[PDB]
């Protein structure tokens, strides 16, 4: 995997590439790694697969009964249940997660955490296997308070560099835009990113 | 993969005499190449005229002195505020050793004080309980290098008497404190210059029936 | 498995008021089985003392190398080998062997027939010379030499007190020790005499 | 191979050494001669891995023969005992090491004097008035620092032997199926048949 | 050990400590690690004794025999390339560590050799175990355009920080400075801040303590 | 059994005439990746304590909460929570080493070196270290990873036994602690630039010093240097 | 260790050696390998020293546990049975033992049992255990009949010690002597084998292989 | 532990059992008797694992003589042999298996027949006329395919036992100081003194 | 290590960090990386010091050989020496090199080596530990014929972001100018280089 979510004026924006691989096979080249916990908080998921999905799902669980006692959850307590089960459970997991999220008190927020099971509050975050290769581009290229159009352009050049270097990173790159509008879901086909 | 013991270094040496008892230890700590303290006391009252060290891996000595010293806590609530015997200290500490027999606590232990008849007492332990009491004990890295030293110092070992063709030994006697305190310094200044993880400072505990009184003195630093 | 702790055995040397000491064990085993009483390990190659201790093979196989390498020095040279120059020796040949290295922590010891001057010398395995003033210590209780010499030793001790101090410092060393004692010999080495003193030591 | 065993009394030597020759679950042979006669007045037992002890013996055997001949000269058992150390000294570090341990027994004709030497696989001589390889000391070498005395006949030799050779059958895991005893004295080697 | 190496104004110094262990032992408690590969060219050396011993000897004597082949002076550059090229064929085995310096008629140099055969260049270098304590010094306090008598004080100051902070240091400071123009001076034990304290107890023995058994005149003549 | 992560490195500290000094960089490394640079690894507890933590970062913020916990736990039932019986350095430190030794006797360690530096309520200066194994020991300079090596020969250059303490002032002792940062952002390969310093003086309390950099760096001497040897161009 | 128990004639002989040992460093040459568990009871140690001493001492306690409670001393078979089943519910943990139950009771006589930490549990009238075993053996089965006086039995186990002591590199110190009757356990002193040995050799002409 | 042996002929089964007992290079005892009766017409022999061996046999002897009590009645020698093959079928899945292999031979009253079984430690039970456990198999087997008949008397079985241990004295590497042997009937269990 | 090189209109660029590690102590931070083999070709060296230090040094012994017999040796020859040694001796190297060189006729040139003993030429090329995370950045702004200035800014960005992100990559940038009218070493201090 190549992953990414970027804090901006409006609020916050995920991105990652669609390739699952066991080995140098492809098992999925059409992956949705962009996961729904609650209604404008996601995650991006990098690592096993297995373990990532088994613990979205927990997390969703969490959140949606969270929910029904005490009303919407902040981003930063969907961070916080994330780390709970990496955290408590490093010994047996393989998982690389990026919590992001739109309120409307605390606008776009997002949050890292890698294998340890740490947290990290950051303006934007990179993970999996292709962010390796961005970490140059990105830093010399990311701005706050974004507009919409620059930040999809930023994250769809990254993602692009991320996946042409990358092995275990292609096919298309999906994107959810997080705002107080709405949720927006965006797609963008090879043909169109690689000659960028 | 996680490796839960290390070495800190450093070496200890208990002397009895005849109304009194010694208990010494450097002050150094350290791990690898590094030190960590030049002042690191691994030397302890316990109470009831009992001072204890247990050199090696200092975590384990802590936990075990910590042990000990709560041991002799509830020793006094338990029994009437009755006096520890050292030899009944030395039994209560085979047990608390004993009891990690399968995963030890990596420390040479060595206790000092007065028996019930006011005599010097000194007792020693291995990793995981085995005890026996002696003149004379020392304990850690080196141990190794003070050992023969005191074998022949206190005890008379290879030393017979002039012109009796080797045939009468060089009878065994006990030795004053100042004499005592003297093969203390010597073992620990010859330590120090053949042995890297010792040095710093010497600190010594004396036992007599008047309680336990201190004595410090400096080592080589390199 | 290990060549240094098979046999077993200790060498000690020291220095004393124009004079010099060199003192050995006498056992030789195969690990906990102890198997010969009477195993020397102090040699001489003229006025030049050398003890080895260590793998017990390679102990009879030098000592036989540097009688050999000492012949014919004396028959080129026309005279006696030195401490000095024969220390040097021992290095060149134990570093020959870089890579497949004889097992044994040799000592040499005498006094220079030129300038008078008590010489003592020690070696690891691979031919890395350690000069000293006091003393050398070598074998399987070396800790218990160095414990024993570092404490005993003093500057200036006349032949008669100097054998009084190496013994004591070999005998409770190997009383430590399980793979070193079973019998001793001490060498006092004066600029002119040698006398050679087997000691009464416990057999176990 | 297993159980070799030497005592040297005042005028004699005399080596004992197991009849068994074993592999896996099976005794293959239970009358095993494990010595080669090196000299007329030197004997050599030995014990090892297989193969290596009959081929080192004969080895050796050849060359002291060679010695004997091209000199007209019978070799001393210590310059014998020598050369065999030195042989297993070059070995221990070859490519393929001899396995091999080894008792020499030999009577000097110039001294008029028994000698039994000890040499080890890796070289390893001592000269002795009792030997044994394997675990066969373990036994016989406290046996006799309390039974041998220095000025024993070669019957009170024999009958010390007896003593070890009793220890080991009652105390020893294998069957060795018992010793054959060979004599090393001023005249020559002999063998004792009734063991 | 402990080994620097520091440039100044008209020529180069170099420094180290005296000690030599086996394991935890201390094995040489004067030891001389500064090396004389040629008269004005001198190596300081670290990691396997013997190594750094002998490799220095080789190229010394194959450097002496070049100055002569070539009737000149010999050159720094020389040795490091005789040495690393020497070291590198035995990809590593060779365990010595060594800070190569000296004045020649191209100049004054400073270089630095590892066991696999890799070299630097500096102004103020050091190796072995003590490299760190000493780099820390050398970090803190090296300036350009140093004088001789300030770069022997910080040469001396970085090893110093080795003796007493790493374990695998020790005893006396050994230095040799090698100026443009003039003879090196090899100062063997210019500092010596860990001499022995007088012992509480002389422990000359009574003349007969030891049991002896057999006595015999050894001898030595032909 | 553990293997850490993402993980920070040393942690220097020393005693002074009035209180203690202890600095850490922002850096959370990430192996060879030098992945995370807004980490604060000093964390302060109550106004006469300072916790100065390396090694695992996701098992360091796990100590975080714990400590901010125990906070918590102290003020309960307690009118003296601000006062007498406020929490000690001595306290926090006995805490946690507590913790640190059981978690290595069930072979599960949190993967951390740990300097607890404070003053305690009748003016003593309290500094101490404890690490994954339980290992504790205190001196008048203590670090953790690469300041043990480097950190320490420099600052026992101006404190090096306890007589040393009452002449060494804060402007002095700050000034050891800032060089010190300075050799290991040239040495240590996972050091960052950007570090945090605290003081805990027992007149003036609690210092804490954020977004600090290591500045007079000499590099200019670089430009003369040239090849590995040979090479005159 | 070495540490040997034989039936005779006038009862059992019990001899041990003094030595402890960590590797090649001699930890001890004065320690006790004889626990007295009752006038009437006698155990040797041999192997783990902590386990041993820990272990016998512990049967102690259930030795006196079970006279209390059936008003009656334990019998040498339930009490070595006791200890064998102890270590072997530690069987695998890795316990190091090596030990004789030696005594005399009325229903049995006088009795030795070897039990060790592997579960072995063995009835018989000649034993030697630890790692001079053999070097014990060797003395012992060569001059060992029933018919041997009490005066006789007590040296050839106070020699079968020594010759161990002298041979095997884990074994030495001293010899510590125990005699056991109808009447219970006697006590027969302590021997230290630095003066021992040359007694031995000079009265008994043995030991020739050493340099006298 | 070692050799264990077992026939079974006309009228009785004849059970043989090594006395050594060795550990390292000592044979502690040369005079042990592996065996222990479970019931008046029931042997069961044993050999494995130090300690294993005889805490199972005990353990066993316990639960049947339990049995016994309980029912005042003899279980016969089919229903004894299962009992102690389910115990070892559950051991061998068990957090510390006993390896220990018996031989059971007994005498069913009921049916007035001899029956031999032999188990493993894995709990494989087989009924044979003749059996035995670990390496002395290697010989036994084939020696009994020749020499045994089914018809034989008490008498002609100790004969051929006989037979048997003289193979393994003359071809086993390890010295097993002899056998006891018991004979299993309708009178009982009784021990022959001189073998 | 960080190292790369780029060609341009004039000729040629070498760039590399200053760090050398054994570990993580830093055992040299003003390290040259950048080694003379001939007049006009350099190279860039990453990997074992040790090797890379002998492998140069017999290049160096080759080319003085060369150009002694049959003139200045092209920057191909170079490069082609370089392979034959790490080709003939890729079980026992360990070194990743790229080659720079100025001809006359073939104006600027580039070849890189990596561990294998393979020969690539390239208009740019980049190398070492921190070279992963620059291979965004460089596809990105790589223009072929860019002027001495630009070149020079695009290698100190370059390993600027590399130093930046790569604990095994630090102190000064060095590079060298390869043109027609000479050789030009430059150097690049933190204080600038970091606050780009
Ligand atoms: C890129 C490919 C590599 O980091 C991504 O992280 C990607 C993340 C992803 C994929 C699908 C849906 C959501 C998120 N990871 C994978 O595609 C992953 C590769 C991987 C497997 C296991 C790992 O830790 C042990 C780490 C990375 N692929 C899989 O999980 C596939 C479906 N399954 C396997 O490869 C089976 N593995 C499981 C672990 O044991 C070995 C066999
Ligand atoms: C300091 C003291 C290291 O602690 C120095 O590096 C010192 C260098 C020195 C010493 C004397 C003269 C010149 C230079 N090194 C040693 O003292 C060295 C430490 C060491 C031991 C083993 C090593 O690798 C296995 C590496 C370094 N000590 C020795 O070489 C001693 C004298 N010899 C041995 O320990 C025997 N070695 C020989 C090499 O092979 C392993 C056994
Ligand atoms: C002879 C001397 C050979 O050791 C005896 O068996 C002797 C018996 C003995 C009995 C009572 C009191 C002291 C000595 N045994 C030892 O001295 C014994 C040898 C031994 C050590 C370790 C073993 O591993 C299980 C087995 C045997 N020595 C000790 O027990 C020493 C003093 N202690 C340790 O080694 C501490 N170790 C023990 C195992 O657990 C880790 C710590
Ligand atoms: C960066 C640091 C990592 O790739 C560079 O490649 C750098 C290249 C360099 C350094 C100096 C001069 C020119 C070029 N490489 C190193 O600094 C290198 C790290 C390294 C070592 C060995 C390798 O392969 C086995 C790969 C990378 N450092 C060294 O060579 C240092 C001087 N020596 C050691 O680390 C000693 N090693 C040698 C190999 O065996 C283990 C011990
Ligand atoms: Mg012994
Ligand atoms: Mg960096």
């Amino acid at each position: 995997t190549s992953i990414m979510a970027v804090t901006f004026k409006d609020g916050v924006i995920l991105g990652a590439d669609s390739r699952t691989t066991t080995g140098a096979y492809i098992a999925n080249r059409v992956t949705d790694k962009l996961t729904r916990v609650h209604d404008k908080i996601w995650c991006c998921r990098s690592g096993s697969a297995a373990d990532t999905q088994a613990i979205a799902d927990i997390v969703q669980y969490h959140l949606e009964l969270y929910t029904s006692q005490y009303g919407t959850p902040s981003t930063e307590t969907a961070a916080s249940v994330f780390k709970e089960l990496c955290y408590e459970n490093k010994d047996n997991l393989t998982a690389g997660i990026i919590v992001a999220g739109y309120d409307d008190k605390n606008k776009g927020e997002v949050y890292t955490i890698p294998l340890g099971g740490s947290v990290h509050k950051l303006p934007y975050a990179i993970a999996g296997s292709g962010s390796t290769f961005i970490y140059g581009y990105c830093d010399k290229n990311f701005r706050e308070n974004m507009s919409k159009e620059e930040t999809v352009d930023f994250i769809k050049h990254s993602l692009s560099q991320a996946i042409k270097w990358d092995g275990s990173s292609g096919g298309v790159i999906r994107m959810v835009v997080l705002t107080a509008a709405g949720v927006e879901r965006l797609i963008f086909y090879p043909d169109e990113y690689e000659q960028l | 993969q996680f490796n839960p013991y290390g070495d800190n270094g450093g070496t200890i040496l208990g002397i009895a005499g005849e109304d009194f008892a010694v208990l010494a230890g450097d002050t150094r700590n350290i791990t690898d190449y590094s030190i960590n303290s030049r002042y690191e006391p691994k030397v302890f009252d316990c109470g009831d005229n009992i001072v204890m060290s247990a050199n090696g891996f200092a975590a384990d000595g802590d936990a075990l002195v910590k042990r000990f010293k709560n041991s002799v806590k509830w020793y006094h609530f338990d029994h009437n505020d009755k006096k520890l015997s050292i030899n009944s200290a030395a039994r209560n500490i085979q047990h608390l050793l004993y009891g990690k027999r399968f995963f030890p606590y990596y420390v040479h232990t060595i206790i000092a004080g007065l028996d019930e008849d006011g005599k010097g007492a000194v007792y020693s332990f291995d990793p995981v309980g085995s005890y026996e009491r002696e003149q004379c004990r020392a304990g850690g890295a080196a141990a190794s290098l003070i050992m023969p030293f005191l074998d022949n110092q206190v005890n008379f070992k290879n030393q017979y008497e002039p012109g009796t063709n080797g045939k009468v030994k060089k009878p065994l006697k006990y030795l004053s404190v100042e004499e005592v305190i003297k093969l203390v310094r010597d073992s620990f200044t010859s330590a120090t210059e053949r042995h890297i993880q010792v040095g710093d400072g010497l600190e010594i505990l004396i036992v007599t029936k008047d309680g336990v009184r201190k004595e410090f003195y400096e080592l080589k630093r390199d | 498995s290990d060549p240094s702790s098979i046999n077993g055995g200790i060498v000690v040397a020291m220095t004393g008021k124009d004079c010099v000491a060199i003192a050995c064990d006498l056992r030789l085993g195969s690990q906990s089985l102890g198997v010969s009483n009477k195993f020397e390990k102090i040699f001489h190659y003229g006025h030049v003392f050398l003890g080895i201790t260590g793998l017990a093979t390679d102990v009879t196989t030098l000592n036989e190398m540097f009688r050999y390498k000492t012949n014919l020095y004396k028959l080129k040279e026309e005279r006696a080998i030195e401490p000095e120059t024969f220390t040097q020796l021992v290095s060149s040949s134990l570093y020959e062997r870089r890579f497949g290295p004889y097992f044994v922590g040799p000592v040499v010891a005498g006094i220079n027939s030129k300038s008078g001057k008590p010489f003592i010398a020690g070696f690891d395995l691979i031919g890395c010379i350690d000069e000293a003033k006091d003393f050398i210590v070598s074998g399987t209780a070396s800790d218990q030499l160095f414990g024993m010499c570092e404490s005993l030793y003093e500057p200036n001790l006349e032949p008669e007190d100097l054998f009084e101090t190496i013994s004591q410092a070999l005998l409770n060393a190997a009383d430590r020790d399980a793979l070193s004692g079973w019998g001793a010999v001490v060498y006092i080495i004066k600029k002119d005499e040698v006398v050679k003193r087997y000691l009464k030591m416990r057999q176990d | 191979m297993d159980i070799i065993l030497g005592i040297r009394v005042q005028d004699s030597v005399i080596l004992a050494s197991s009849k068994a020759v074993t592999r896996g679950i099976s005794v293959l042979k239970d009358s095993d001669d494990k010595t080669r006669q090196l000299s007329p007045h030197t004997l050599m037992s030995f014990a090892g891995e297989a193969g290596d002890t009959v081929q080192f013996a004969e080895y050796i055997q050849a060359n002291i023969q060679l010695y004997s001949i091209r000199e007209d000269y019978e070799l001393s058992p210590q310059a014998v005992s020598s050369f065999v150390r030195q042989e297993l000294a070059k070995s221990i570090r070859s490519r393929r090491p001899y396995q091999v341990n080894v008792l020499i027994g030999g009577y000097d004709k110039k001294k008029n004097k028994p000698e039994l030497y000890q040499i080890d696989y890796l070289g390893t001589k001592v000269e002795l008035p009792y030997g044994a390889h394997g675990y066969s000391g373990f036994y016989t070498f406290s046996l006799l620092d309390h039974h041998y005395r220095p000025d024993m006949t070669t019957e009170e030799g024999l009958d010390l032997l007896k003593l070890c050779v009793q220890e080991l059958e009652k105390r020893m895991p294998m069957d060795f199926k018992g010793v054959i005893v060979k004599i090393v004295d001023k005249d020559g080697i002999r063998q004792v048949d009734d063991f | 050990t402990t080994i620097v190496g520091v440039k100044f104004n008209n020529g180069v110094v170099i420094a180290a400590d005296t000690r030599s262990t086996q394991g935890p032992i201390v094995a040489d408690k004067n030891c001389a690690k500064l090396h004389r590969i040629s008269p004005k060219i001198w190596c300081a050396g670290a990691g396997t004794a013997a190594d750094t011993e002998a490799v220095t000897q080789l190229i010394g004597s194959n450097i002496e025999l070049h100055s002569l082949y070539t009737s000149r002076e010999p050159r720094v550059v020389s040795a490091l390339q005789m040495l690393k090229q020497h070291l590198f064929k035995y990809q590593g085995h060779i365990g010595a560590y060594l800070i190569v310096a000296g004045v020649d008629p191209t100049g004054s140099h400073l270089f630095s050799i590892h066991a696999h055969g890799s070299t630097d260049v500096g102004y103020y270098l050091s190796l072995g175990s003590g490299s760190l304590a000493a780099m820390a010094v050398l970090e803190s306090h090296w300036k350009q355009d140093l004088t001789k008598e300030e770069a022997i004080k910080l040469a001396s100051d970085a090893i110093q920080a080795g003796i007493w902070n790493d374990l695998g240091s020790g005893s006396n400071v050994d230095v040799c400075v090698m100026e443009i123009g003039k003879d090196a001076e090899y100062l063997r034990n210019y500092l010596t801040p860990n001499v022995r304290e007088e012992k509480q107890k002389s422990y000359k023995f009574p003349r007969g303590t030891t049991a002896v058994l057999k006595e015999s005149i050894v001898n030595i003549c032909d | 059994t553990q293997q850490p992560i993402v993980t920070g490195t040393s942690v220097i500290s020393m005693k002074y005439d009035n209180g203690v000094i202890i600095a850490a960089d922002n850096l959370g490394s990430y192996g060879s990746l030098l992945r995370f640079n807004g980490v604060e690894r000093l964390i302060p507890v109550g106004d006469n304590t300072v916790v100065g933590i390396s090694g695992d970062i996701s098992d360091m913020q796990h100590i975080e909460r714990l400590l901010k916990d125990l906070v918590t736990e102290n003020a309960y039932d307690n009118p003296l929570a601000d006062a007498e019986e406020a929490l000690e350095p001595s306290y926090i430190f006995e805490y946690l080493a507590t913790v640190m030794y059981q978690r290595r006797s069930k072979m599960n360690p949190l993967w951390n070196a740990i300097i607890v530096a404070g003053v305690q309520s009748n003016g003593d200066q309290f500094l101490r270290y404890v690490n994954l194994l339980g290992v504790t020991y205190s001196s008048p300079t203590l670090a953790t990873g690469f300041g043990a090596h480097m950190a320490n020969p420099l600052l026992r250059k101006v404190v090096d036994r306890e007589s040393d303490i009452p002449k060494t002032t804060v402007q002095v002792a700050e000034e050891a602690i800032v060089n010190a940062m300075r050799v290991l952002y040239y040495r240590d390969a996972r050091s960052s630039r950007n570090f945090s310093l605290a003081i805990i003086d027992k007149n003036t309390g609690l210092t804490f010093k954020k977004n600090l950099q290591v500045e007079n760096m000499k590099w200019d001497f670089a430009k003369d240097i040239k090849g590995y040897g040979t090479q005159k161009i | 260790t070495t540490t040997l128990a034989f039936r005779f004639q006038g009862g059992i002989i019990v001899a041990v050696d003094s030595r402890a040992t960590a590797g090649n460093w001699v930890a001890s040459q004065t320690v006790k390998k004889v626990i007295e568990i009752n006038p009437f009871l006698l155990g040797t140690t041999a192997g783990g020293a902590a386990d041993c001493q820990f272990w016998e001492t512990w049967l102690g306690s259930q030795c006196r546990l079970h006279e209390l409670r059936e008003k009656e001393r334990i019998s040498v078979a339930a009490a070595s049975k006791i200890l064998s089943n102890l270590v072997y519910q530690y069987k695998g943990a890795g316990l190091s033992m090596g030990t004789m139950i030696c005594g005399y009771t009325r229903k049995e006589g006088p009795t030795i049992y070897y039990v060790d930490s592997d579960g072995t549990r063995l009835k018989g009238d000649i034993f030697c255990v630890g790692s001079g075993q053999t070097f014990a053996y060797g003395v012992l089965d060569s001059n060992y009949k029933w018919d041997l006086s009490v005066e006789d039995a007590l040296y050839l186990g106070k020699r079968s010690i020594l010759a161990a002591a002298h041979r095997d590199a884990y074994s030495g110190g001293s010899v510590n002597l125990y005699h056991v009757t109808e009447d219970g356990w006697i006590y027969h002193g302590n021997h230290d084998v630095g003066e021992l040995f040359w007694k031995v050799k000079e009265e008994e002409g043995s030991f020739n292989n050493v340099i006298g």
